[PDB]
């Protein structure tokens, strides 16, 4: 039940990023989805 | 961490306050009880959550 992310406690956090998984998932797909069906000209 | 969004001073006086990492049923909510400080800040505000 003891967790190591328990630094809080001593003044230590993590800020979560801008952009999430999901949305960098988003621009992957959006830059397969043009190189397939459009090349280099995109 | 408390974080202030604000759009600039010359363009409004207005404030958004983002307590980084507490979830906010958990937030102190001594908005008229702020003279009596239980919380480290004096200001306290209640506005859309």
């Amino acid at each position: 039940r003891d967790l190591i992310c328990a630094q809080k406690f001593k003044g230590l956090t993590v800020l979560p990023p801008l952009l999430t998984d999901e949305m960098i998932a988003q621009y992957t797909s959006a830059l397969l989805a043009g190189t397939i069906t459009s090349g280099w000209t995109f | 961490g408390v974080s202030v969004i604000t759009p600039g001073t010359n363009t409004s006086n207005q404030v958004a306050v983002l307590y980084q990492g507490v979830n906010c049923t958990e937030v102190p909510v001594a908005i008229h009880a702020d003279q009596l400080t239980p919380t480290w800040r004096v200001y306290s505000t209640g506005s859309n959550v």
